[PDB]
């Protein structure tokens, strides 16, 4: 059937520029105009332009004029989509979706994510996160682990090896100066810590990073 | 140009109930058209030309509207439907509303906060962060404040939420206050202090140094 299938994720630092890619398939790829449509995380939808590939019209948001510029080849029924000197702002992820009849967006690509940042590969730092002294009052204990300064995403965090998932918190991922720093959170009962011992398992594929950290008083 | 607006940005409602959420247009529009998004999917054609239904979208959901007003309805809610929709026009331009996402409804729960000092490993690198967990909490409103020796304080934290519970239904946050490590050890009294409708107090969670 119809598919639309996007380039994958991206990673640049600032300045540079970026293409991506969204290959139709299944429909005659000049009959509808694609539209692509941005969206940064946790945020709302918003249009950047489209283009027709029959005539080759492309029209903006004006938000997009001097920052995208749309493509297409019928060498490979691909529409491109490049931005150009990238900010901070444009980190977001970019779908490609079909329009029928100027109105409606009938079919999505997956999305392109898309990463501005000057750092280049880093793995984190594991910090361990334990209460202060006296802090354990009543009958459950929880603890947690800070991985920070690392790019780029995404790391687990598994807890005792996943044997304590029930309670187990995981925070999404912020960037900060080019870096991400998330954290994860594990609640036992205080009966079982610190007289057992916790551990948090951090894995960065990215890095070939894998750090265990043991949970101390 | 036309600009769409979806109020409220979350619903709560619970499977069995009729839902209906609205995008009202800042001038009339001829069609209006909606997707559903749910985490980590791209956004689905759900209902267009107003009141079609895209193939594979369950008789339950409606939609309706007319000049400045459009709605999308469901009749009654199943879990499944716990999403984000975006309603969509396209006058001069293509214009997205801001999307409401529908939540599943559960009775109030206060937060179980917890605060964390820096780290050993983290002082010995010139930083310090201090962290305070706020878990299991409804509804998702809550605001936290970080404060040292009793003073608030507001640059250097950064907050994290976590989506809506699959299993209870709650949500949770981690608040992170750096600071460098000499300014960490300048002060005495870290205190996250946090207040939700669960309570007309706020709850204070603190750690004293000494």
């Amino acid at each position: 059937e119809v598919q639309l299938q996007q380039s994958g994720p991206e990673l640049e630092k600032p300045g540079a520029s970026v293409k991506i890619s969204c290959k139709a398939s299944g429909y005659s790829f000049t009959g509808y105009n694609m539209n692509w449509v941005k969206q940064s995380a946790g945020k709302r939808l918003e249009w950047i332009g489209n283009i027709d590939p029959y005539y080759g019209g492309a029209s903006y948001n004006q938000k997009f004029k001097g920052k995208a510029t749309l493509t297409v080849d019928k060498s490979s029924t691909t529409a491109y989509m490049q931005l150009q000197s990238l900010t901070s702002e444009d980190s977001a992820v970019y779908y490609c979706a079909r329009g029928g009849y100027g109105r409606y967006f009938d079919v999505w690509g997956a999305g392109t994510a898309v990463t501005v940042s000057v750092a280049k590969t880093t793995p984190p730092s594991v910090y361990p996160l334990a209460p202060g002294c006296g802090d354990t009052t009543g009958s459950s204990v929880t603890l947690g682990c800070l991985v920070k300064g690392y790019f780029p995403e995404s790391v687990t965090v598994t807890w005792n090896s996943g044997s304590l998932s029930s309670s187990v918190h995981t925070f999404p991922a912020l960037l900060q100066s080019g870096l991400y720093t998330m954290s994860s959170s594990v609640t036992v009962p205080s009966s079982t810590w610190p007289s057992q011992t916790v551990t948090c398992s951090v894995a960065h594929p990215a890095s070939s990073t894998t750090v265990d950290k043991k949970l101390e008083p | 140009q036309i600009v769409l607006t979806q109020s409220p940005a979350t619903m709560s409602a619970s499977p069995g109930m009729k839902v209906t959420m609205t995008c009202s247009a800042s001038s009339s529009i001829s069609y209006m058209h909606w997707y559903q998004q749910k985490p980590g999917t791209s956004p689905k054609r759900w209902i267009y030309d107003t009141s079609k239904l895209a193939s594979g979208v369950p008789a339950r959901f409606s939609g309706s509207g007319s000049g400045t007003s459009y709605s999308l309805t469901i009749s009654n809610m199943e879990s499944e439907d716990a999403a984000t929709y975006y309603c969509h026009q396209r006058s001069r331009y293509h214009t997205f509303g801001g999307g409401t996402r529908l939540e599943i409804k559960r009775a109030d729960a206060a937060p179980t906060v917890s605060i964390f000092p820096p780290s050993s490993e983290q002082l010995t690198s010139g930083g310090a962060s201090v962290v305070c967990f706020l878990n299991n909490f409804y509804p998702k409103d809550i605001n936290v404040k970080w404060k040292i020796d009793g003073s608030e304080r507001q640059n250097g934290v950064l907050n994290s939420w976590t989506d809506q519970d699959s299993k209870d239904s709650t949500y949770s946050m981690s608040s992170t206050l750096t600071l460098t490590k000499d300014e960490y050890e300048r002060h005495n009294s870290y205190t996250c202090e946090a207040t939700h409708k669960t309570s007309t107090s706020p709850i204070v969670k603190s750690f004293n140094r000494n």
